[PDB]
């Protein structure tokens, strides 16, 4: 039910 | 070797995945995984083999690999 979620953190 | 991702397992279940770099501080990851639950972060604490990551701890100083998981759990009380 809940998409998928990638986050890019920045360095 | 660069960025890895990793799953940050919620307690409900749910997952939110980071792709970050070998050496940023995973501060930066437990800081927006609070932000996007709405909790403090000092609510919470985000446990990887069930050993509490620091906000200085870095993927490559712990061992962190590609697909890894992180838990997230309510901190203690009194913690």
């Amino acid at each position: 039910e809940a998409e998928e979620r990638i986050i890019v953190l920045s360095d | 070797g660069e960025y890895i991702k990793l799953k940050v397992i919620g307690q409900d279940s749910s997952e939110i995945h980071f792709k970050v770099k070998m050496t940023t501080h995973l501060k930066k990851l437990k800081e927006s995984y609070a932000q996007r639950q709405g909790v403090p972060m000092n609510s919470l604490r985000f446990l990887f083999e069930g050993q509490r990551i620091a906000d200085n701890h870095t993927p490559k100083e712990l061992g962190m690999e590609e697909e890894d998981v992180i838990e997230v759990y309510q901190e203690q009380t009194g913690g």
